[PDB]
DNA sequence: ACTTTCAGGGTGGTATGGCCGTAGGCGAGCACAAGGCTGACTTTTCCTCCCCTTGTGCTGCCTTCTGGGGGGGGCCCAGCTCCTCCCCATGCCAGGGTCTTTTCCCCCAGGCAGGAAAACAAG
DNA sequence: CTTGTTTTCCTGCCTGGGGGAAAAGACCCTGGCATGGGGAGGAGCTGGGCCCCCCCCAGAAGGCAGCACAAGGGGAGGAAAAGTCAGCCTTGTGCTCGCCTACGGCCATACCACCCTGAAAGT
């Protein structure tokens, strides 16, 4: 039987850091992983009409902060905003 | 499963669904406006879905297919893959 | 004479009760048989998974619930509490459904 | 060396090489740039922890120490940002939220 | 004394003659200093191409009179002529503009 | 541009679009509800603009910017480019 | 003896054109031989739709040139393409002239 | 320089209509509509390629294409066009 | 009308996809309770609908004055193009660290019985 | 304003079932290396967006009359709501069949890539 993949595993880790005590049931992990490839799919498809819009090849961190700026509403877009560009600055700039 | 299922639809459960949407009192032509509308929504769903599955050259409709019908007409369902 | 409720006072208890519930309100044998007889006229001896089918159901009880809920505010903008044909027509032309 | 996950090295959980994986097998643009999938990562991450952690509220409220999709629902209808994010989503046996009109109340 | 019209029948000639023309039924210059006005809370020093200025124009109006028309359908749905703010409320909540 | 700019949207203005829009009377509250509804869509539609606008690192709003934040939003405009 | 795709297929659309834009569009990583022609078949019979009923409209007031009004007239009369352009707007193309029938005089 | 459809617009126009002009907005309006329709149709057939996990856009996901995004009508008279250019195109 | 950019012709290579074979998962089909939900009838109440009337808010009209529309001119900055090149992303291969699937068992959720409390509506 | 009456919440007890941990592997991610190409940057150029000036007349604004429409009150009737009772049909269980789908293996042609040129369409 083919393999498949999903989110659950990442899904439970942030569960876990986030409320350590509390579990989710089957039907609560599959609407996670539904909605996590649905936003996946949100912001890479608007970061591929930017990058098509400017005329440009490769999809950047700076397309994918556009299209988050583009997606999601006020404080959610800010507070996105901010994890994704200090997550870049970590990865860049350490290890 | 081939004749007169939308009477299936019954009154008590277009009552649920209404009590569901917080209606209190219900006139008794909205069951067959409900069913009608109803009738209207899984012919537009169920379209999409068998034009998937035969493009995918299937002959059971999946699961994913609904999927993607409901997604074409900005109804994202989650729960059901995807 | 015996003890009676006054007409609407059980609906409210019903509204509460269906809205505090998850479950399904239609019954899955006639709404499966539904689908299946809709089907027949896109593509003959066609097959469902059980997965298909309880997608269908969820997808129309959130659209009809969603429905009604704008059918009960049109009836309430009409200055009632019944709700009528026209307000279905309302809030489906609206939306966009019947233009 | 020994391989060092990029998600370790971002400081996220979620798979930054298989979301660029699927970036560059998704048909977005001919090529990804290093930081587009420790960027979505990190969006993806904190859009998760935001409603695990309003799911887990609503969990608590309920006495129940398992999200289960109703959990989700009420998170997401109560939330203004993730209501309007979501709006068009339906989360399957999730239910609605509690609300009755003032008009239909007794007098 | 001199002759002087109904009130209804000079609103449904300003009807008939505004349902039959295609210009913006904005001024310009006003209509201009809004958006500017508007998008000076997004970032200052911004300068607007003409052509944008015109599609954002023609984007409001044809979505004001989409709006009005949806607005007229709720006033009549409670049995007047006259719309009212309660109108456009309904039309755009059931719309999704206001949810 | 810098203030009260709004109150050039005058009520003839707002009874010429209520008259294509096909309405027979107005109230006088409408005004104001219409002077309000159609700050809050041009906000959205100029905050998507200029969000295109500052990726293409430009100083300028350009047409295609608009036509952009109105396809984005479900309100394809055809006139303007594109 | 070089004769064109579009000369080929029979069309007034241009097949190399559409085969580049498709293969240039990020929309696969191959494109079959057939899409194109395919694809400027479809655009160029829905580009004769919508002029057809455009160039009615325009004879219907007595001009002889389509406008953006004619185009919204010819859209907006017909139900299938009222259906497919149901969200966009047609600049200076105004809308049908229509009133609800309670406002009219009794 | 910059590229459009006005040049095959035109030559339709001049098949179905061969009297009437077009304006420049109109014309203009005319080329909007077609790329608009291009990526609806494209967008489709791309994801219909991805969903079967194919990796070609062949003309049998166009067809699916047009099937999904045209009304009624519209998608009978695109397919039976669509269909008989393949046929002609491929045999010489 | 000139042109200059791009679509077509010919050839090489391979990789995607089509065809035959195969096995099992799951979808369809048939019994069989039985009991919970549905259908139907009855009461009656309360909500909708119609009619009237008042006054208030909207429209129609007229006059004054402002400011939007239309040229006219200057200017300077911002968008676009071009040429360098270099740093980044791509392609490929080897090897292990991660994630997927299977197994299981124990705690959290479901069912039930019994009691207490909380609104309801009659008097 | 009391008292009886359904309905729901709470709590203890029993139970089951599904989720969280454990284990083997398989599969794709990371490291290392070579390499073409795209886009960042430094100029240069000019198109157009801004800004000011003048004029004028068309449209907005304010006021006034008057009327017709929105709204509130009152009454009648008819149509839902609630309750009860008989039936039926959903559903949960169990057993069977075989069809369809998904994987494997092999290979064939169809598409990419590239080098040239002529012609199509853009100005």
């Amino acid at each position: 039987r083919s393999r498949k993949e999903s989110y659950s595993v990442y899904v439970y880790k942030v569960l876990k850091q986030v409320h350590p005590d509390t579990g989710i049931s089957s039907k609560a992990m599959g609407i996670m992983n539904s909605f996590v490839n649905d936003i996946f799919e949100r912001i890479a498809g608007e970061a591929s009409r930017l990058a098509h819009y400017n005329k440009r090849s490769t999809i950047t961190s700076r397309e994918i902060q556009t299209a988050v700026r583009l997606l999601l509403p006020g404080e959610l877009a800010k507070h996105a905003v901010s994890e994704g560009t200090k997550a870049v600055t970590k990865y860049t700039s350490s290890k | 499963v081939l004749r007169d299922n939308i009477q299936g639809i019954t009154k008590p459960a277009i009552r649920r669904l209404a009590r569901r949407g917080g209606v209190k009192r219900i006139s008794g032509l909205i069951y067959e406006e409900t069913r009608g509308v109803l009738k209207v929504f899984l012919e537009n769903v169920i379209r999409d879905a068998v034009t998937y599955t035969e493009h995918a050259k299937r002959k059971t409709v999946t699961a994913m297919d609904v999927v993607y019908a409901l997604k074409r007409q900005g109804r994202t369902l989650y729960g059901f893959g995807g | 004479k015996p003890h009676r409720y006054r007409p609407g006072t059980v609906a409210l208890r019903e509204i509460r009760r269906y809205q505090k519930s998850t479950e399904l309100l239609i019954r899955k044998l006639p709404f499966q048989r539904l689908v299946r007889e809709i089907a027949q006229d896109f593509k003959t001896d066609l097959r469902f998974q059980s997965s298909a089918v309880m997608a269908l159901q969820e997808a129309s009880e959130a659209y009809l619930v969603g429905l009604f809920e704008d059918t009960n505010l049109c009836a309430i903008h009409a200055k009632r509490v019944t709700i009528m044909p026209k307000d279905i027509q309302l809030a489906r032309r609206i939306r966009g459904e019947r233009a | 060396a020994k391989a060092k996950s990029r998600s370790s090295r971002a400081g996220l959980q979620f798979p930054v090489g298989r979301v660029h994986r699927l970036l560059r097998k998704g048909n977005y643009a001919e090529r990804v740039g290093a930081g587009a999938p420790v960027y979505m990562a990190a969006v993806l991450e904190y859009l998760t922890a935001e409603i695990l952690e309003l799911a887990g509220n609503a969990a608590r409220d309920n006495k129940k120490t398992r999200i289960i999709p109703r959990h989700l629902q009420l998170a997401i209808r109560n939330d203004e940002e993730l209501n309007k994010l979501l709006g068009k989503v339906t989360i399957a046996q999730g239910g609605v939220l509690p609300n009755i009109q003032a008009v239909l109340l007794p007098k």
